[PDB]
């Protein structure tokens, strides 16, 4: 009885304890693997993407000075060199290895999935306001997985990067 | 050359610890009539 | 219930209030599999040893002593200039300290077996560990100066060995590193 | 040429691993009965 | 200066669970088939 498709029955263990669920599960995914590991992912992708998207905006408007003007999706390249790229990757990966003892503890059950604990700000007041926004994230992570994607293919193929590309649409 | 030297040198300075070493370790104790 | 310092994780079991410098920080459970005496003699004697490195970093390079060979401004060069007989002697003094202070109980089973509560070899020249609420917070200091000057001597090391420069003299006249 | 030693390095395995075994050997000093024998031999061990 | 009794495993045991960090971590036991 999935909401999101009438047809397809509700995947058997999406029942709606996570927020964000309409039961969309189609190729069953859920029953292959444990769906508290497959929350931290979905969030943790949605994380990473909800910041890309901001930054081929920003990097398009505006660069560093001390950085040579490029392209959002060319800079992969010339910071491969510069060794940029390896201090963003050494630290994205110190912030991971606690990220494993984060996920052994979620799978131990005590921690609930994509729980950092880091609300240093204190927006969340309530329970139902983490509830709202929470399910907020998870709309946007999902949204923002596919808008990334979208940015860098256009790019790919239009080698026009996405406010100019929106500015001259330069049709195929 | 060097590192030949030092490998052997390694291993002849660990042999010669572990038998000085072991026959400092009470080795006449080491024997069926010690009670 | 929950670390303090990393929220999302379980206190350690083995830590609770009492060892000082516990804010839960043991991610990977060392301390579940080892003992914490010895862990924290080695948190203190790690860093005791690059509280007097990193300093040591620092004052060789403003100042060096007149004998020859001991001219070199960088640290990590001034070790080969130095002669080698007198780096063995500098061992082998530290070494007798450690049986001596140690009292020859040497080993992980053993060092602690009397008394001995991690780091305490005794040196209190100027009584100021009489107060315990002094005591309890200067020992929070060492640990947290170990903790940093741990961090500082590995970055003053591996800093050098790109720039061949000392710590204070790099930030001067401080260049990228591809000049290098 | 005082143990053969030209290079300075040679000196590192000629004293670590006797250090190092010394320690595995301090801890079996440390367990054992160290009060004096009057024997040909300490048979405590 | 606390000093910890420490009823707890060996050094050797400990040896071996920092060595299963590197050739057992709990990375892939959060997926697991049903
Ligand atoms: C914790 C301290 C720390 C230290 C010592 C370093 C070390 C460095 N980082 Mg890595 N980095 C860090 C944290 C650190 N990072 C953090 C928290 C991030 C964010 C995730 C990064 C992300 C990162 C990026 C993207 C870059 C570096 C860069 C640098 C290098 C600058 C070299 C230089 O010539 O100075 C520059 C001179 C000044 C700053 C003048 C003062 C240096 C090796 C740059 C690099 O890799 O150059 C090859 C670089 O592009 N850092
Ligand atoms: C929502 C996602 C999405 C996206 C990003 C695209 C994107 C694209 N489609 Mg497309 N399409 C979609 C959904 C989508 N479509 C759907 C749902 C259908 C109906 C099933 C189609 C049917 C369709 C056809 C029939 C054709 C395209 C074509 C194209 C390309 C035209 C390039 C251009 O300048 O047009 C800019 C578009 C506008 C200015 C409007 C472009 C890459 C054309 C193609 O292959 O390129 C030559 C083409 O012939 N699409
Ligand atoms: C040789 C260094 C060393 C040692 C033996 C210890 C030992 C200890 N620390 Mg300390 N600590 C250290 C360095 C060290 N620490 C540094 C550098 C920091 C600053 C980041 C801290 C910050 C810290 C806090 C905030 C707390 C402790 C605590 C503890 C105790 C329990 C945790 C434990 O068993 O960790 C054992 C640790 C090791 C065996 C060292 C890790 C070795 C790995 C394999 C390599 C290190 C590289 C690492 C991955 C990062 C590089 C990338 C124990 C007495 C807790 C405490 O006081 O409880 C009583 C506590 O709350 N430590
Ligand atoms: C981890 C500690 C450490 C290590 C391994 C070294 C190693 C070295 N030092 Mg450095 N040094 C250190 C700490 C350290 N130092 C500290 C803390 C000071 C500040 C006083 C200095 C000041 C210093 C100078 C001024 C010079 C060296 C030099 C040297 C080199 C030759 C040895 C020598 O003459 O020492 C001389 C060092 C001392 C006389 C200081 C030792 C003081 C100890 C570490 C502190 C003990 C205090 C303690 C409370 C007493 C407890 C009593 C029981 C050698 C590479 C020489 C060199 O080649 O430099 C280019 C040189 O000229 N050192
Ligand atoms: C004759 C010389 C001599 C002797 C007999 C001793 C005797 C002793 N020392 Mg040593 N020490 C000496 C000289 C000496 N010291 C000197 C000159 C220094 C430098 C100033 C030190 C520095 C030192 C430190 C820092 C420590 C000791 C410790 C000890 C005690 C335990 C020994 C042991 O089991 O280690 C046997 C040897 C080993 C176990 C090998 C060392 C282990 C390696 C280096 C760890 C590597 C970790 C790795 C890099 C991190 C992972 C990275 C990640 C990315 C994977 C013992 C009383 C330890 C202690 O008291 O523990 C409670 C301790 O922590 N000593
Ligand atoms: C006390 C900490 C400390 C500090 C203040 C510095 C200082 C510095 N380091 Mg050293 N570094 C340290 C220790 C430290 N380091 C450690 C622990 C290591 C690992 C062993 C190194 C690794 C390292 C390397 C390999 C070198 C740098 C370099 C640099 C420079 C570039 C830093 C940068 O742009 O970071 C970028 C970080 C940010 C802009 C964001 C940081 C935000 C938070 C506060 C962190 C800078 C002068 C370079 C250098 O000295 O000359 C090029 C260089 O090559 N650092
Ligand atoms: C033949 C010896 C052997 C054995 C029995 C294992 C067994 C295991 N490894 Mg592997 N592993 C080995 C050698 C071995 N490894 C070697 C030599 C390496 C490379 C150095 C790895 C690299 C590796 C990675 C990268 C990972 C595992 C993981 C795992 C665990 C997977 C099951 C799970 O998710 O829980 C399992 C216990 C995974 C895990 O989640 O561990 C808990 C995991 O992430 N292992
Ligand atoms: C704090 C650790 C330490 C202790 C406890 C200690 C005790 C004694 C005693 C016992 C009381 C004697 C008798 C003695 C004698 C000499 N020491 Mg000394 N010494 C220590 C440290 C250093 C360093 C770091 C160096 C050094 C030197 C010399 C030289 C010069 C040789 C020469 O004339 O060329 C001679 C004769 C230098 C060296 O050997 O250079 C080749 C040199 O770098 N020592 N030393
Ligand atoms: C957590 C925490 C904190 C925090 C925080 C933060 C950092 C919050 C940051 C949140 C962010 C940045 C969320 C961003 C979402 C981005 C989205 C949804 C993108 C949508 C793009 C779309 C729909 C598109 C598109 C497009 C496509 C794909 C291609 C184009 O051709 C067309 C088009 C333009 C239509 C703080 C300290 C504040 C307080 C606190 O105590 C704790
Ligand atoms: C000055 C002197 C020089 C020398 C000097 C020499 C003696 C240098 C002495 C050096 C040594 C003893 C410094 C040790 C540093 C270790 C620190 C950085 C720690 C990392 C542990 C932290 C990050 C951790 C964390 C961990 C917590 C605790 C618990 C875990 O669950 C989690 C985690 C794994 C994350 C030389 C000889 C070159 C010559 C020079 O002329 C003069
Ligand atoms: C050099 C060479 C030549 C000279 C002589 C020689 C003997 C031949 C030799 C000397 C050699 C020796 C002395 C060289 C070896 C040297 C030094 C002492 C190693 C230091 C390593 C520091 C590490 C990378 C720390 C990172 C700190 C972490 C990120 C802090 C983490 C933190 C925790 C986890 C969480 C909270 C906050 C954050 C900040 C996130």
């Amino acid at each position: 009885f999935s909401a999101a498709v009438p047809f397809l029955k509700r995947p058997t263990n999406l029942d709606g304890q996570y927020i964000g669920d309409v039961g969309f599960d189609p190729l069953g995914f859920s029953d292959v693997f444990d769906l508290r590991v497959l929350r931290e992912a979905e969030l943790k992708h949605g994380r990473f993407a909800m910041l890309a998207t901001l930054g081929f905006i920003v990097q398009e408007l505006y660069t560093f000075p001390f950085f040579p003007k490029m392209a959002p999706v060319d800079a992969h390249d010339y910071f491969v060199k510069q060794g940029g790229g390896s201090q963003i990757i050494f630290w994205i990966s110190f912030v991971e290895l606690f990220g494993v003892v984060a996920l052994f503890e979620t799978l131990q059950g005590k921690r609930e999935p994509g729980d950092f604990a880091f609300d240093p700000l204190g927006l969340a007041k309530d329970e139902a306001t983490l509830e709202r926004y929470r399910l907020a994230e998870v709309k946007h992570a999902r949204l923002a997985m596919i808008a990334i994607g979208g940015f860098i293919h256009q790019y790919w193929v239009t080698k026009q990067t996405v406010l100019e590309q929106l500015g001259n649409f330069k049709s195929l | 050359m060097f590192t030949l030297k030092i490998v052997v040198y390694t291993t002849v300075t660990l042999f010669v610890s572990l038998f000085t070493f072991g026959f400092l370790s009470n080795d006449a104790s080491r024997n069926p009539n010690r009670k | 219930d929950r670390s303090y310092s990393m929220p999302f994780l379980e206190r350690p079991p083995a830590l609770d209030g009492s060892l000082a410098g516990d804010v839960g920080f043991d991610p990977l459970g060392f301390s579940n599999y080892f003992d914490l005496k010895w862990l924290r003699e080695a948190e203190l004697k790690h860093g005791r040893v690059c509280m007097l490195g990193c300093t040591g970093f620092i004052t060789q390079e403003k100042i060096q002593l007149p004998l020859p060979g001991f001219d070199n401004k960088v640290a990590t060069e001034a070790f080969f200039s130095v002669p080698a007989g007198g780096l063995w002697q500098i061992f082998f003094t530290l070494g007798a300290i450690e049986i001596l202070s140690n009292g020859g109980k040497l080993a992980p089973g053993d060092m602690f077996a009397d008394g001995r509560a991690p780091g305490d070899l005794g040196f209190d020249p100027l009584n100021l560990s009489g107060d315990d609420a002094a005591l309890r917070r200067f020992i929070l200091a060492e640990l947290k100066h170990c903790r940093l000057a741990m961090i500082g001597l590995g970055g003053m090391l591996h800093q050098m060995l790109i720039t061949k420069q000392g710590p204070l003299d790099q930030l001067a006249n401080f260049q990228p590193i591809q000049y290098y | 040429e005082a143990l053969g030693v030209d290079d300075g390095r040679l000196l590192v395995p000629l004293v670590l691993i006797p250090v190092f075994v010394a320690l595995l050997y301090g801890n079996f000093a440390s367990t054992q009965d160290n009060e004096d024998f009057f024997d040909t031999y300490d048979q405590r061990r | 200066k606390a000093a910890p009794e420490y009823n707890g495993p060996s050094f050797r045991e400990g040896l071996e669970y920092v060595f299963s960090f590197v050739w057992k971590p709990p990375i892939l036991i959060a997926w697991k088939p049903r």
